[PDB]
RNA sequence: AACCUACUAAAUAGUGGUGCUAGCAUUUGCUGGUUAUCCACUUCUUAGAGGGACUAUCGGUUUCAAGCCGAUGGAAGUUUGAGGCAAUAACAGGUCUGUGAUGCCCUUAGACGUUCUGGGCCGCACGCGCGCUACACUGACGGAGCCAGCGAGUCUAACCUUGGCCGAGAGGUCUUGGUAAUCUUGUGAAACUCCGUCGUGCUGGGGAUAGAGCAUUGUAAUUAUUGCUCUUCAACGAGGAAUUCCU
């Protein structure tokens, strides 16, 4: 089951909601936005949000 | 000194380290020649690198080999891997490139995976069985 | 002396569990939250984590001569080789064990199970808390067996902050 | 004095016991801590053991 | 070329050892021969009878000079098998003291093997003498 | 007990003239022909090789595999 | 073949088979094609391989049974009987002496008789047991390639188990037989009986 | 350890651990040094040992 | 080996020691279907005999046969390890025996007798036809006697 | 648990050079000995700090949503594989035989306290459950090869034990290293591999039962603690209805 929780695609949410410049279609730039951008205290779920972020730009 | 390098090979717990320098031309395994080795069955299983990438890569250099841990199919999967990453290495370190990618092309196009360590490892038996998944037995009544 | 590490530092774990043991049973009408022990050269220390350090120190300077004595007597110090220190403790609205005993001497000093389970969730939360729970299991009066709760605010109760955030 | 209220007490579960309880059965004897399953569950964490895995 | 004895196949070296060891006569064995097991955990004393205390030999010769130093016990731990306790679960057990510490001694008589320092038997120099020579022996009869 | 334990002189002479047309000659081969046992079965599969008929292109322990002269 | 040496030697034949052909054991993969339509892509030959032994993982993924050396699966398939669950190397050395036996006897790829007798038995359908109403009739169907090549193996495998079972022959003998008496459909194998009995039952309550 | 006291029910199992962890430093210095940076850098939990001797 | 051709020199079964003796049988083994005779014995017997192993019951010169039966029931003169006997200390005389044949039932007996004579607690119980050696009888051993 | 030829290092981890040295070839070489005779290094090992995966890249499927499927990539793509934790309520589930945790009841000196002697929980017509060993030739048997990881080990003591002799074995005895990555110990384990012997016969498969003897633990071994040696050589020739566990 790789769905990825409710504060994943919050936290996505709001970061495509208010920063659409900065951000592109790369996972590591987004991952070290996230890093300087945001307060996620761990690596898995900072890269889980970068890997979502990922893909709601790339499709949006 | 002589232009040399070093390798391992890993499998399940048997680790292989394998020295590769300018020499001769001798493939030596913890001190007895590759024409040993036995499993015997085996036997092809590490001669196997030698054959994939041709005899005569091996006349400039010395290829020593030792092994511990893990069992015997476990340490025969080791010094392969170990012998191949090695060839690979050399040819990275020393010679060229293209030489380099040519070798790793002509290994993992057959291979066994002679450059990848494979990740397989036991898992640990949880209580209410003689394994890790293998539970107990029960009769309800 | 002469001892393997592992029976080492296994032993000093029982060490301190007999100690705080110990200090439980004889410092509880005050209060008393914890121990910790400082090893020395010269000296071995001990710190007395309660919230009454005028009764635990006693008229001109006893008790805590007691206490020490006590505790030399058992593990066998030479006199001078352990100190015995308390300390107040910071707001005790955060200690788990000093509220617990507070309970428990609420109902011992006779209090109606609300008002003692409320009033300490009360105090702790106006502590500066994210959260506070009271389990009240047992029978009072009634014959049959019952059980309370009583939380109150934010707490979690899975994964590492366990080991984190939450005193038990 | 009284030659009659002892008898051999040097191995076997009889000689020991439990730190805490007296209790020769369950007892957990290694590392040479000597206290029993039933009481080193409930002091575990206040010697040093705890739970990880 | 240049010989060693780990540059000859395990089984055909001691299998020469054995022949060399028959055909030079001189031995020591202790007398017990035939009569005797081996191992605990063994059930038939070896079929070779007149024998095999040359194969045990060689076989304690070979795997002495492959390393530092080892003693009796050792030997008997690589020496065991498996014990078939019946209805009961096997379990390896240690093989005879006597055998191993007479074919030592029966060695270090015909000057194969030396007590070492530290402990143990150590490779003596007519040892790897007269075992690097065999093998190149073996390896001649290959050639 | 039933049989082929023995030499009985006719039958070595059967062993000298009964294997041609045997491209598979082996333990379970010689007793399939009605005859010796698994003991004295591999003193033939020894001995015929002493010279001609036998061809060895096997190996070992428990499996044996000859083929006829060429 | 262009020989070479360098230090630690390398033997005549040994040099001679493994830098030019790549072929098995000393066995040739040139040639041999699967007899039947079907069963290709699942039946192996090529890319070849020296000892039927490989740390492949055929089983984490759904079809990834189907890549793997069909040689090789008749080995794997060998080792169970309980008892020798695992070791590996007793069925592979058997193999070998399988494959001699099968090559001395009428000539032929003894890889390619294997593959004549695992494209011989997989039968083409079967019966499964649909309800119908309690009483469960029997229903014909089309069984797929890989349940094909899966049943011929273990087919194959078992009756020779118990051929091989309390009698004079051994593993390798009693299996090559098999596998040449199930070269081309014999009925004297224990393999060529169930697949024709399969397809008798399955053309029965049609 | 069993996790029940009695005996009754599924057997569940716990494992309990405990981590030591040693680590040793060697350091060349004269008896002022090293008594000055013994008696200080204390700290309750870290055990603290000083040998000497070649030997 | 090597391939033999003998004549009618060998005949198939052979008589000793009140037993019947299948030849045409490695007689390592051969030997063990006596009383008292196990592969050990048997085979260190055998070794002692100075004949051959390689040969079957079925050869084996008259010769060797009376080796045999010799070597057997006198151990100790033949030089045999005194632990390697059976029946060590007797129990009255004291001598290294090794009963053989006939021989050992008629001694399981002398043995037995020779408990419930006493009457000590390993006689009652193979007098009440139960297990001595101490294990346990509450579930195993129904068919039993 | 997997990945780091990137980072700090380590005679309690290891590598290459070097001398001192053994052996075989001699034409350079090959293969060992050398807790300090030095010099260098950290790929192997060790745990510190970080990095790394976010089911990415591309393509299918699906309301072009969540997602799932396929390939390439990758140390790894079934929640990465394995576990630790774990809300709310429920049972009259178990535990007063873990507790100096406890209410009430019972007994409290001819004790239901406690200790000392000996027996007993093992008692055996049978029933039910977890199992261990087997019916053999993918084998027993005998030589030979010889390969792991999780642990634990002696202070106010006798623990883990190398080694040297003695003994067939079990063992004994003389010495030693180790409060430990240092010593036991590379835990030289076992199946397993190899060369044989036996050859389908309740056979050399099997080892129940049973006798006689030696040993070890212990104040004590009888109703046999265990260990070893010889001999005795049962049932079992694959198991009915049923039924456990597993990706
Ligand atoms: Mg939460
Ligand atoms: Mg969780
Ligand atoms: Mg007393
Ligand atoms: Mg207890
Ligand atoms: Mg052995
Ligand atoms: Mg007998
Ligand atoms: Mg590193
Ligand atoms: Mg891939
Ligand atoms: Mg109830
Ligand atoms: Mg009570
Ligand atoms: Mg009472
Ligand atoms: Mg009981
Ligand atoms: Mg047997
Ligand atoms: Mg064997
Ligand atoms: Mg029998």
């Amino acid at each position: 089951g790789r769905v990825r929780t409710k504060t994943v695609k919050r936290a996505s949410k709001a970061l495509i909601e208010r920063y659409y410049p900065k951000l592109t279609l790369d996972f590591q730039t987004n991952k070290r936005l996230c890093d300087e951008i945001a307060t996620i205290q761990s690596k898995r779920l900072r890269n889980k949000i970068a890997g979502y972020t990922t893909h709601l730009m790339k499709r949006i | 000194a002589v232009p040399s390098v070093q390798t391992f090979g890993k499998k399940k717990s048997a680790t292989a380290v394998a020295h590769v320098k300018a020499g001769k031309g001798l493939i030596k395994v913890n001190g007895s020649p590759i024409t040993l080795v036995e499993p015997e069955i085996l036997r092809f299983k590490v001669y196997e690198p030698l054959l994939l990438v041709g005899l005569d890569k091996f006349s400039n250099i010395d290829i020593r080999v030792r092994v511990t841990g893990g069992g015997h199919v476990s340490q025969v999967y080791a010094i392969r891997q170990a012998i191949a990453k090695g060839l690979v290495a050399y040819h990275q370190k020393y010679v060229d490139e293209q030489s380099k990618n040519e070798l790793k092309k002509a290994f993992t196009s057959y291979d066994r995976t002679l450059l990848i360590a494979d990740s397989r490892r036991p898992e640990p038996k949880k209580f209410g069985g003689k394994g890790a998944r293998s539970r107990f037995q029960k009769s309800y009544r | 002396a002469l001892i393997s590490k592992k029976r080492k530092l296994v032993a000093d774990g029982v060490f301190y569990a007999e100690l705080n043991e110990f200090f439980t049973r004889e410092l509880a009408e005050e209060g008393y939250s914890g121990v910790e022990v400082r090893v020395t050269p010269t000296k071995t220390e001990v710190i007395i984590r309660a919230t009454r350090t005028q009764d635990v120190l006693g008229e001109n300077g006893r008790r805590i001569n007691e206490l020490t004595l006590l505790v030399q007597k058992r593990f066998k110090y030479a006199p001078g080789t352990i100190v015995l220190y308390a300390e107040r403790v910071q707001d005790r609205g955060l200690s788990a064990v000093a509220q617990a005993e507070s309970m428990k001497f609420k109902l011992l000093n006779g209090l109606a199970i609300r008002r003692a389970a409320y009033g300490v969730v009360r105090y702790v939360m106006e502590s500066g808390a994210k959260g506070c729970e009271v389990v009240v299991s047992g029978k009072l009066r009634a014959a049959r067996a019952k059980a309370m709760k009583f939380a109150d605010g934010f707490l979690i109760h899975s994964g590492q902050p366990v080991n984190d955030f939450i005193d038990t | 004095e009284n030659v009659w209220f002892s008898h051999p007490r040097r191995y076997g579960k009889g000689s020991r016991q439990c730190r805490v309880c007296s209790s020769h059965t369950g007892l957990i004897r290694k590392y040479g801590l000597n206290i029993c399953r039933q009481c080193f569950r409930e002091k575990a964490n206040d010697i040093g053991f705890n739970k990880f895995r | 070329p240049g010989v060693s004895v780990r540059d000859v196949a395990a089984q055909d070296f001691i299998n020469a050892y054995a022949s060399f060891l028959q055909r030079q006569g001189k031995l020591e064995v202790p007398g017990y021969v035939d009569i005797v097991k081996t191992s605990s955990g063994n059930e038939m004393p070896p079929q070779d009878a007149e024998g095999w205390f040359y194969k045990r030999a060689a076989s304690v010769a070979r795997h002495i000079y492959m390393r530092k130093q080892v003693g009796v016990g050792k030997l008997n731990k690589l020496y065991g098998g498996a014990k078939s306790r019946g209805v009961r679960p096997y379990k390896h057990i240690d093989a005879s003291g006597s055998i191993n510490r007479k074919v030592l001694q029966a060695l270090e008589k015909i000057g194969i093997v030396e007590i070492s320092p530290k402990g143990g038997r150590r490779i003596s120099e007519n040892g790897q003498r007269d075992l690097d020579r065999i093998a190149a022996q073996t390896l001649e009869e290959d050639e | 007990a039933q049989h082929a334990v023995i030499l009985d002189q006719e039958k070595y002479d059967r062993i000298l003239k009964e294997v041609p047309t045997y491209r598979y000659v082996s333990v379970s081969v010689l007793v399939d022909r009605l005859k010796i046992g698994g003991s004295l079965a591999r003193i033939a599969l020894r001995h015929l090789e002493k010279e001609g008929i036998i061809k060895p292109i096997s190996k070992h322990s428990k499996q044996a595999i000859y083929t006829r002269a060429t | 073949f262009t020989p070479v040496v360098l230090a630690t030697p390398i033997p005549e034949e040994v040099q001679q088979a493994q830098t030019e052909i790549k072929l098995f054991n000393k066995w040739s993969f040139e040639e041999v094609e699967v007899k039947d339509a079907s069963l290709v892509d699942y039946v192996q030959v090529r890319q070849p391989i020296f000892v039927a032994h490989t740390a492949g993982r055929y089983a984490n993924k759904r079809f990834r049974k189907a890549q793997c050396p069909i040689i090789e699966r008749l080995t794997n398939s060998l080792m169970m009987n309980g008892r020798n669950n695992g070791k590996k190397l007793k069925a592979v050395r058997i193999i070998k002496h399988t494959l001699d036996i099968i090559n001395v006897l009428t000539d032929q790829n003894p890889i390619q008789v294997v593959v004549d007798a695992i494209t011989n038995t997989g039968p083409r359908e079967d019966t499964t047991r649909v309800g119908g109403g309690g009483a469960a009739r029997r229903q014909a169907v089309d069984v797929s390639p890989l349940r094909r090549v899966n049943q011929a193996i273990a087919l194959l495998t078992i009756g020779a188990r118990e051929a091989a079972f309390r009698n004079i022959k051994t593993i390798a003998e009693t299996l090559a037989e098999e596998l040449i008496n199930a070269a081309k459909g014999s009925s004297t194998s224990y393999a060529i009986k169930k697949k024709d009995e399969l397809e008798r039952v399955a053309k029965s309550n049609r | 350890t069993r996790k029940t006291p009695n005996g009754e029910g599924s057997k569940t199992w716990e494992t309990y651990e405990m981590r030591i962890h040693k680590r040793y430093i060697d350091l060349e210095a004269p008896v002022q040094i090293v008594k000055r940076i013994t008696q200080i850098t204390i700290e309750p939990g870290v055990d603290v040992e000083v040998v000497v001797a070649s030997n | 080996s090597l391939v033999v051709q003998e004549q009618g020199s060998f005949q198939h079964i052979l008589r000793l020691l009140n037993t019947n003796v299948d030849g045409n049988i490695k007689i390592v083994y051969a030997l063990t279907t006596i009383k008292g005779v196990g592969r050990r014995y048997s085979n260190l017997v055998c070794k002692k005999a100075d004949v051959d192993l390689h040969k079957r019951a079925g050869e084996l010169t008259q010769e060797e046969l009376e080796r045999i039966v010799q070597i057997m029931q006198n151990p100790t003169h033949y030089k045999i390890p005194a632990w390697f006997l059976n029946r060590q200390n007797d129990i009255t005389d004291g001598k290294d025996y090794h009963t053989l044949a006939n021989n050992v039932e008629s001694k399981l007996r002398d043995d037995l007798e020779r408990l419930k004579k006493i009457r000590a607690h390993r006689g009652i119980r193979h007098f009440w036809g139960l297990r001595v050696r101490g294990q346990h009888t509450k579930t195993t051993g129904r068919r039993r006697a």
